[PDB]
RNA sequence: AGCUCGUAUCAGUUUUAUGAGGUAAAGCGAAUGAUUAGAGGUUCCGGGGUCACCUUGACCUAUUCUCAAACUUUAAAUAUGUAAGAAGUCCUUGUUACUUAAUUGAACGUGGACAUUUGAAUGAAGAGCUUUUAGUGGGCCAUUUUUGGUAAGCAG
RNA sequence: CAUCUAGACAGCCGGACGGUGGCCAUGGAAGUCGGAAUCCGCUAAGGAGUGUGUAACAACUCACCGGCCGAAUGAACUAG
RNA sequence: GAGAACAGAAAUCUCCAGUAGAACAAAAGGGUAAAAGCCCCCUUGAUUUUGAUUUUCAGUGUGAAUACAAACCAUGAAAGU
RNA sequence: GGUUGCGGCCAUAUCUACCAGAAAGCACCGUUUCCCGUCCGAUCAACUGUAGUUAAGCUGGUAAGAGCCUGACCGAGUAGUGUAGUGGGUGACCAUACGCGAAACUCAGGUGCUGCAAUCU
């Protein structure tokens, strides 16, 4: 049809969400750039809740986002771990789609002592080129009705890349 | 205990007009304001600095001082009495021109040339204003136009 | 005890037996709040054209 | 304590003070249902229109509201049945009364400081009506005019001021009168909804106007 | 999505320019508002905006109906005076602020003083008021909506009018080679910016190590034969070309106005009247309802 | 007690032009806060009924009834500000240490043209200004608006 | 609003074949019934009657017309 | 609202819608959307000299505020504040 | 007449869907050595207008579109209100006289115009 409506990897970020801070928070931190080759940020915790045991602006977890090829390579070796299936759930309603997983020292990276066992969140942002024109600063419009992300369009894209699988429940 | 302090009971007079919040348009900070000109307060509440006192809004006076983002007005006030005059330190967002004297200003410029052609023809070319004079006699024709007649309602209910 | 604690009963009436009059303004007004960079260069030009008419009419 | 007479709070002396964030401890109302009889019939069934209207400007309290809210279903539903008609109380109590407690023992001006702190606690509600204003609104069928006619006046004893009693013209609780409703029932621009109806604009999106009305576009294809 | 009617009727609209995102209206406010005792003097902003492919720089002042133009600067007016290609570099912004600075500076009829620099060496250097004589013309820069970089192209066109003999108040902080350890600029890299060497030592360091980028970009260099070296010398050729001709030569305008309005016309789309949108209704209501 | 002048730099007034207001009214298929009734559309963020089951716990949409001193899109009447010129208008060119890129503007000017009416109506009964001092500084009633109060020849 | 010379509203004399007998809890379903309405063989006259009679006629006025009186009447309201 | 291992009403991330229904120290009201809100950066103008003006008003004080002049600074790239 | 830059009035300009766009221009797009800034060259900064594209942005059109604007002898001279009466009524309030005069509703039309500068089969 037309190759400026092709969908693309915008970014896929990992988020990992530690119940506190400290040694745990800091081997989140090194695990995540070696998985990413970029230091993460750890986010700040907004309140206090009193059931998790965190408080406001604790650093209690840890996100990065890659974009392009290595977000492209991350998401074979992600869904290599997801055997590359998943559901008709897990994508948004905006095209977005994500997954989690329980382990990543040892999926494909070397383990290595004192670093811990972490699962982590996944979550891929679909959108198609043209996207710059509702985040530039100057003439910062919309988007088409034509131009959006679904479900179907993104399942589609999930058809014709990886070889995979929906529904597999 | 009563309250009467600079802003007291001004919490309708001090809104922005509905659909028209936000910040100002800019034909208000580039009209100019000379000394002796006729302008009438009224503020702008979304700008706080300068504000006028609430006295002055919908009041008209001349101006006396222009100064940097602000200009002076010159507002009588009736103290008891007597008139006081009371001299308004206001930002340019709080006052527009008032066209009571633009008005007068093209009836000054009609009235010259009015002048200046009676000098030719027409001369006593009447340059006063008069009111609206009562109607003169004229003639009401029917043709087309027969008068229906016409006869008060009966009392409906019409619930 | 208690008495009348406010009333504007006869204040206007009282303002009007000599009248509300205007405060008779004149040429030439004060020209105190004016700008003093504009009050400073209104001494010297006033003080510069009354030499220049005294030099016009000799 | 006792309730005061209606004398009390006949007029509409005072602004209207209703229940908010500023007058909180404000007693619930007497009456608390306002939709009687047959209420989900539709407006077809029901073409008469009987007006319980109010001629005097007053105050209404919502213990005559109840009371006279009682006495005309008590009497239309023994004559002619319980779903032969609806009827609706139109005014609601909203205004707030205030009581000043004035205490009624011996040695009463020790412990009360008369007109000192005078403003009344909250006593009650009442519905504030003008002249011409709709009370009572009591649909039915053509057959029970002169029962609701004698159901709305016994409604009147009930109630302060003079009050009169008016068929409508209007078919129902409408707006329209009863040859317009006719030619849009008639045409196919009345959809019901229950309690009221829905009519057929000549504004907005035809395909919405075909969905909510496909008999009008039948009919003019027709 | 489904926006309440409520809230369609309650929406107070913004500026149409802010709506559209190319006005910051508070920003606007204190750059075109003037001090209440310089009466009906206008304030003057040269505004240098980026489109891609161009650079538009025009000396404009706000008035009561719009803004009036006094002197307006393209890009695409830099290929008569030399510059083939790169029209919207950190260099042919320099060119295209010191080609609007002389133009203005023409306009007024001050050309022949307040000449600037002639020769381009990198310092900061306010264009000082001469010695009982006229003062500089003072524009401001409005920068829009760019964000404020050190080392960026409005910059660049900002120490190009400064070149010019416009006075534009500024200060080095925004400038390449600004130091953030201490306040001291580095005019060999300012220098450098202005005559392209960030696009010289881009272009040599490509050449050593391929070709295949090298060809993708550049394209229109090896087209016209030229090379790292001669950036130097056909941005200085362009520097003296618009000292020497800045008098705004205009294009041809060849098909004119009366064809160009008779061309657009045929390619757009008219609207249905009353008449037309009651008889398409029309067409409508019988086709959906025509035993449906 | 006057003083300065002699029909005004005026007016408890209107008209015209131009504002300003947010009360009365009106409005809740307009926001906010209340409000009565039903109609139609669900995610495993419960079906309490046979695990995707007609199976009632919402929410949303479109309606509908009634309001609001401390709600409001709107919005009067009355009352209120300003102006309706000779201290003004137009043209030329003088000062500035102010301002301008400027022999640019601002302010103050110098010269010159400004009757049928010197620039709306009506009146002016003299206008303006200054001094000095007495008494008073408990009020009350009536129409209308209005607060507290059940009301008062009540209080405000 | 309903009748009215085809005869009205009053007044006075005459009036239920049996329809409650496979439709009635069969409370006292045969009088006029509290949980019911439609039946002609007549139906101006033959009524689950306007009428909890508390015992398959224990009771009169009345459902609606006749009779002949031969002119307007009745009902619901409204306000002086 | 739609989702994402632990993770559910509520821990962090992402997207969409969102005229402000948030927040702006504190009562309530007004005002505010590339902001007056949140985050980041730099500072001390919360400085000096006195004057004038607005409100309360006797057009007195006090308090608070407003616009400047002369400086000297802060910030910004500047206008400006 | 189209576009671009800066605008004036700040919805007749907004919003929800659908369609169209010749040439120019805008835009998406292409790449990170330097200035620059981030977790992320996505934003921003730089470089090339070169590999492409109208898909989107943008503009224009369509909707018995919602909204908004204008007008109406449309509601309605209605509600309200100034003045007046030794008017009425027990009062509540209403009526009249001389004026002024709405809002919701309903119907009809419309859906940006314009300034400066540049550019365009």
């Amino acid at each position: 049809q037309n190759p400026m409506r092709d969908l693309k990897i915008e970014k896929l970020v990992l988020n990992i969400s530690v119940g506190e801070s400290g040694d745990r928070l800091t081997r989140a931190s090194k695990v995540l750039e070696q998985l990413s080759g970029q230091t993460p940020v750890q986010s700040k915790a907004r309140y206090t809740v009193r059931t998790f045991g965190i408080r406001r602006n604790e650093k209690i977890a840890v996100h990065v986002t890659v974009r392009g090829p290595k977000a492209e390579e991350i998401l074979e070796r992600g869904l290599k771990v997801k055997e590359y299936q998943l559901r008709d759930r897990n994508f948004s309603a905006t095209g977005n789609f994500g997954f989690g997983i329980d382990e990543h020292i040892d999926l494909g990276i070397k383990y290595d002592p004192s670093i811990g066992i972490f699962g982590m969140d996944f979550y891929v942002v679909m959108n198609r080129p043209g996207a710059r024109v509702t985040r530039r600063k100057r003439c910062k419009g919309t988007v088409g009705n034509s131009h959006k992300t679904t479900k179907e369009d993104t399942v589609s894209w999930f058809k014709q890349k990886y070889d995979a699988d929906v529904l597999d429940k | 205990g009563k309250s009467h302090g600079y802003r007291s009971r001004t919490r309708y007079m001090f809104q922005r007009d509905f659909r028209k919040h936000g910040a100002v348009h800019l034909s208000t900070y580039l009209k100019v304001y000379k000394v002796g000109d006729i302008v009438d307060i009224k503020a702008n509440g979304s700008i706080q600095k300068g504000m006028p006192h609430k006295f002055y809004q919908g009041k008209t006076g001349v101006v006396y001082n222009v100064t940097k983002s602000s200009v002076g007005v010159i507002i009588n006030k009736m103290v008891g009495n007597r008139y006081l005059e009371k001299r308004l330190n206001l930002r340019v967002e709080h006052i527009k021109h008032s066209k009571c004297r633009q008005e007068f200003l093209e009836r000054v410029k009609a009235n010259a040339a009015k002048r200046a052609e009676a000098k030719a023809q027409g001369v006593a070319v009447q340059l006063k204003r008069q009111p609206a004079q009562p109607r003169e006699s004229r003639i009401v024709s029917t043709e087309g136009n027969v008068p229906q007649t016409l006869a008060p309602v009966p009392y409906e209910t019409f619930i | 005890a208690k008495s009348k604690n406010h009333t504007a009963h006869n204040q206007t009436r009282k303002a009007h037996r000599n009248g509300i009059k205007k405060p008779k303004t004149y040429k030439y007004p004060s020209l105190k709040g004016v700008d003093p960079k504009f009050r400073r260069n209104h001494k010297h030009a006033l003080h510069g054209t009354a030499k220049a008419l005294a030099a016009a009419k000799k | 304590m006792a309730r005061r007479p209606a004398r009390c709070y006949r007029y509409q002396k005072n602004k209207p003070y209703p229940k908010s964030r500023y007058n909180r401890a404000v007693p619930d109302s007497k009456i608390r249902i306002y939709d009687l009889g047959k209420k989900k019939a539709t407006v077809d069934e029901f073409p008469l229109c009987v007006h319980l209207v109010s001629n005097e400007l007053e105050q209404l309290s919502s213990e005559a509201l109840e009371a006279a809210r009682i006495c005309a279903n008590k009497y239309i539903t023994k004559t002619v049945g319980r779903d032969a008609f609806h009827l609706r109380v139109r005014v609601h109590p909203f205004h707030v009364l205030r009581i000043n407690k004035m205490l009624s023992c011996a040695g009463a001006d020790r412990l009360q400081q008369g007109m000192r702190g005078a403003w009344g606690k909250p006593h009650g509600l009442a519905a504030r009506v003008d002249i011409g204003q709709i009370i009572f609104s009591v649909r039915c069928k053509d057959v029970n005019k002169p029962v609701v006619i004698e159901g709305l006046r016994r409604a009147r004893y009930k109630f302060p001021g003079q009050q009169k009693i008016i068929l409508s013209k209007k078919w129902g609780f409408t707006n329209l009168d009863r040859p317009e409703y006719i030619k849009k029932r008639d045409a196919g621009e009345i959809k019901d909804d229950g309690a009221f109806v829905k009519f057929l604009s000549k504004k907005g999106s035809l395909e919405k106007n075909y969905n909510e009305f496909p008999e009008y576009f039948q009919n003019l294809s027709a | 999505d489904a926006k309440s009617s409520a809230y369609s009727s309650r929406f107070q609209t913004p500026f149409r320019r802010r709506r559209e995102g190319k006005t910051d209206y508070y920003q606007r406010k204190r750059l075109v508002t003037q001090h209440k005792a310089k009466y009906n003097t206008p304030k003057y902003r040269l505004v240098v905006r980026f489109t891609n492919k161009d650079i538009i720089c025009q000396i404009i002042s706000s008035t009561i109906t719009g803004d009036v133009v006094l002197a307006a600067a393209y890009s695409h007016e830099l290929p008569r005076y030399g510059i083939t290609h790169g029209l919207t570099n950190w260099a042919a912004a320099y060119a295209t602020g010191l080609l609007i600075a002389r133009r203005t500076l023409q306009k007024l009829g001050l050309d022949e003083t307040y000449k600037g620099v002639e020769e381009v060496e990198g310092e900061y250097e306010l264009t000082e008021a001469v010695e009982d004589g006229p003062r500089p013309f003072k524009v401001f820069l409005d920068i829009g909506l760019q964000r404020t970089t050190t080392g960026a192209r409005v910059f660049g066109a900002l120490k190009g009018a400064s070149d010019g003999g416009l006075y534009v108040p500024h200060s080095e902080n925004r400038f390449p080679g600004w130091d953030f350890e201490t306040e001291e600029i580095d005019p060999e890299l300012l220098r450098s910016y202005i005559f392209g060497g960030h696009v010289s030592q881009y272009m040599e360091e490509l050449a050593d190590d391929d070709e295949e980028r090298f060809s993708e970009l550049f394209k229109g260099y090896l087209a016209d034969d030229i090379d790292a070296d001669s950036l130097e010398d056909i941005y200085t050729s362009a520097h003296e070309a618009i000292r020497a001709d800045p008098a705004f030569k205009p294009t041809e305008k060849k098909f004119t106005k009366e064809q160009y309005a008779a061309e657009s016309k045929k390619y757009r789309q008219t609207k249905l009247s009353k008449e037309e949108r009651a008889a398409r209704v029309a067409a409508k209501i019988a086709a959906l309802a025509g035993q449906q």
